[PDB]
Parts: C-alpha cells; sequence; structure tokens
C-alpha cells in the first residue's frame, strides 16, 4: 500500500498564528490535472470531518482560514490564523488506488496565555453515602498550561493513595484544561475524619491554593 | 440535512461476532458508496472496506477481508458490518462514512466502540456534585462504576454546553470505569436555573437524568 507520512506529529501554535502541516505520500497520487489527497479534522470525541478535498477544494461550510496545496507527493494544509475551535487532529487520506489509506495524524495544540486554575471541592452526596462509599471531588477549572500538582490532605495529613485524576483535552472555546481529582474512601473511613482538603500547585499561582470543607 | 446514525457501543465476548449498523437519511441511500473505517483507541485511521449499495459490489482492505462482511438493506437505508471472531485487536471505534465517488468521505457516523472482553457490561450510578470563585459556582455529576466505555453526558438535554467539562474516564481498581462532568455557572442564579445531567451508557442501555440542586442544614445528628 501507499504510506502517507504526516509531519510534525504535534504542532503547537499561538492564538491567531499560522499553522502549516505536511503530508508526504510514499508515491505519486496526482494525475496531470487533479490531486487525490483529502484532509480531515477530528475534534475531540467526534468523527473526522472533511475540510479539503482534491488537495485544494475547500469543502462547503468549512471556514475560509483553511486551505490546501501541493501536487504529486508533497501536500500541505494551512490554517492562516488559528482559533481555539481548531484544536483537533488533522488526517490526510488518498484515494489514488485501492485501498485508500490515512496518514498518522498531526495534533494541533494551542499555546494560549497562562491561566491559574479556579479550584472547587465537593463533598460526597448523601445519596452515595447511603451505599457505603464516599467520593470527594476536587475540580481545577480552566488553567493553562497543563502541568498542575494536586494533593489531598485529610486532617492535615498527606494522603498517599486512594485518589485518581483525569485532565480534559484543550477546551474548544478558550484552549484551557480542566482536571478532576477524586478521593475515594469507604463511608467509615470518611466519617472517622473532620477536614478534607485539596491543595493545588500551578505555575499561574504564586502559592499553593487550598480548598476544603469540614464535615 | 445528511445524516449517518450508528448503533450503540457494545461489549463482545472473545471469539464471538458482532453486527454494526449505520442508518442513512436526508439523501438517496443507493446514490453513494459507503465505507467502514476503524480507529483503534488513542490511534489513527484504517479503511476496512467499501460497499456500493446499488449493486452490492464490495472492496476490502486485504488486511480485513477475513474479518468483515459488508451488507445493506436498501429498503431500510442501512448499511451493516459484521465482524467475526473478535479478539483484543478488534477493540476500536468503528465509523461508517459516505462517499459520492469513492474519493473523499464527506459525511460520517458518530462511531461505535466495540470492546472485546470477557467481563460483564455494567451500568453506572449517577451522583450529584452540588454547587464559589470570582462569583461563579461549579456543579456536576459523578458517573460511577460502569463497564465498558463509553458514557456520554449532556446538560439540560443539550441546551447547556458552555463551560461544560466532561472528563475522560479513569480506570478504577475494580476494573470498572469512572467519570465526572461539571459546569461553571453564575452563583447568582442557582435559585432560578435548573441543571440536569443526562447520562447515557448505551452498552447497558442506561439513560438517566439527575437534577443537580444547590446544597440546602443547621442540625447535625
Amino acid at each position: 500500500d501507499i504510506v502517507l507520512t504526516q509531519s510534525p506529529a504535534t504542532l503547537s501554535v499561538s492564538p491567531g498564528e499560522r499553522a502549516t502541516i505536511s503530508c508526504r505520500a510514499s508515491q505519486r497520487v496526482s494525475s496531470s490535472t487533479y490531486s487525490y489527497m483529502h484532509w480531515y479534522q477530528q475534534k475531540p470525541g467526534q468523527p473526522p470531518k472533511l475540510l479539503i478535498k482534491y488537495a485544494s477544494n475547500l469543502e462547503s461550510g468549512v471556514p475560509a482560514r483553511f486551505s490546501g496545496s501541493g501536487s504529486g507527493t508533497d501536500f500541505t494544509l494551512t490554517i492562516s490564523s488559528v482559533e481555539p475551535e481548531d484544536f483537533a487532529t488533522y488526517y490526510c487520506q488518498h484515494s489514488w488506488e485501492x485501498p485508500p489509506t490515512f496518514g498518522g495524524g498531526t495534533k494541533l495544540e494551542i499555546k494560549r496565555t497562562v491561566a491559574a486554575p479556579s479550584v472547587f471541592i465537593f463533598p460526597p452526596s448523601d445519596e452515595q453515602l447511603k451505599s457505603g462509599t464516599a467520593s470527594v471531588v476536587c475540580l481545577l477549572n480552566n488553567f493553562y498550561p497543563r502541568e498542575a500538582k494536586v494533593q489531598w490532605k485529610v486532617d492535615n495529613a498527606l494522603q498517599s493513595g486512594n485518589s485518581q485524576e483525569s485532565v480534559t483535552e484543550q477546551d474548544s472555546k478558550d484552549s484551557t484544561y480542566s482536571l478532576s481529582s477524586t478521593l475515594t474512601l469507604s463511608k467509615a473511613d470518611y466519617e472517622k475524619h473532620k477536614v478534607y482538603a485539596c491543595e493545588v500547585t500551578h505555575q499561574g499561582l504564586s502559592s499553593p491554593v487550598t480548598k476544603s470543607f469540614n464535615r | 440535512q445528511v445524516q449517518l446514525v450508528q448503533s450503540g457501543a457494545e461489549v463482545v465476548k472473545p471469539g464471538a461476532s458482532v453486527k454494526l449498523s449505520c442508518k442513512a437519511s436526508g439523501y438517496i441511500f443507493t446514490s453513494y458508496y459507503m465505507y467502514w473505517v476503524k480507529q483503534a483507541p488513542g490511534q489513527g485511521l484504517e479503511l476496512i472496506g467499501e460497499i456500493n449499495p446499488s449493486n452490492g459490489d464490495t472492496n476490502f482492505n486485504e488486511k480485513f477481508k477475513s474479518k468483515a462482511t459488508l451488507t445493506v438493506d436498501k429498503s431500510a437505508s442501512t448499511a451493516y458490518m459484521e465482524l467475526s471472531s473478535l479478539r483484543s485487536e478488534d477493540t476500536a471505534v468503528y465509523y461508517c462514512t459516505r462517499s459520492d465517488g469513492r474519493n473523499d468521505m464527506d459525511s460520517w457516523g458518530q462511531g461505535t466502540l466495540v470492546t472485546v472482553s470477557s467481563a460483564s457490561t455494567k451500568g453506572p450510578s449517577v451522583f450529584p456534585l452540588a454547587p464559589t470563585s470570582g462569583g461563579t459556582a461549579a456543579l456536576g455529576c459523578l458517573v460511577k462504576d460502569y463497564f465498558p466505555e463509553p458514557v456520554t453526558v449532556s446538560w439540560n438535554s443539550g441546551a447547556l454546553t458552555s463551560g461544560v467539562h466532561t472528563f475522560p474516564a479513569v480506570l478504577q481498581s475494580s476494573g470498572l470505569y469512572s467519570l465526572s462532568s461539571v459546569v461553571t455557572v453564575p452563583s447568582s442564579s442557582l435559585g432560578t436555573q435548573t441543571y440536569i445531567c443526562n447520562v447515557n451508557h448505551k452498552p447497558s442501555n442506561t439513560k438517566v437524568d439527575k437534577k443537580v440542586e444547590p446544597k440546602s442544614d443547621k442540625t447535625h445528628t
């Protein structure tokens, strides 16, 4: 088969800067007259989406800031000015011959301005505690960049395990991340303590920030 | 509007079969080729094959010609893909997609996650994360103890999307998944607005709505 090699694997651009991503076919996929390379955008959680067909034809409804060029083996997708909602993986695909094959993807990442997390804490619902378990959720909302350190403190003691974290992809509207950290305890353990605290360290903050509740 | 709507996520036992469907609407079904495409988790795209729904001509990526059977029901505007004797490597999102002339693929299904596993499906419990920072409040739903992926969440049947963050699942020690979906809103309007999270776990046929109300107590016994 024909191998499409995309580059780079990851592209980071600032808000409103130009983004260029390349796709090299292992052999020619153009005639005298037309090119058989197509470009797609896969936004997080969604199917791929057609942007550009036949190397340079902008698909209908696709914003004007997208464009494509090249012939033969070397093809490029240009975004003239990157917006938050352009956060996606971009895939090339040929239809020169059987079987159509896809490139490996270029992840486009957006270097937006530094933002500290707003931090919130949720005690366990009464509903959950009826069942014998207590999840305490600590939320770090709308921060940039990604690196953030979260630590749980129960009665001022550093908790060593029993928590799990998950971070979002970059947000489609403001390019920030959010993170949830959930501390899971049995109802008994939960109730044998008073203070539940989450301590957040992030480079947009000059000190650690602590949200807590007493039960 | 053109639309391709795929069947729900499913767990399949190793060595079993599964039949995926793709319902087409807003155009004449037999006027476009239909492709099936495989996306392995955290991975890129592979073509499974092509069916011509007018004349049934198929064309398979050689790699899948022993794995996949493509059919259609023209009377019902629906393409099917049957995947045979599944193993771990078949765990993936499967997309149907259309193509007017076998070049670009201009409309896509939303995808079906097939997870190959011996573990039983399990539906999640949904718990409120009841509602401050710079005059904003956070609220959410904790969606706990489900297998396999995926769970989807919307807020207020899709009317509430601004500020929503629905986290990637985490894998718990039990081997069951967990996720939270949260939103930030004005703290000022917590007593006037209604926030309901809609949780869908297609594999267990779980479709659950949970009103998240403000945490509203002087007495401690």
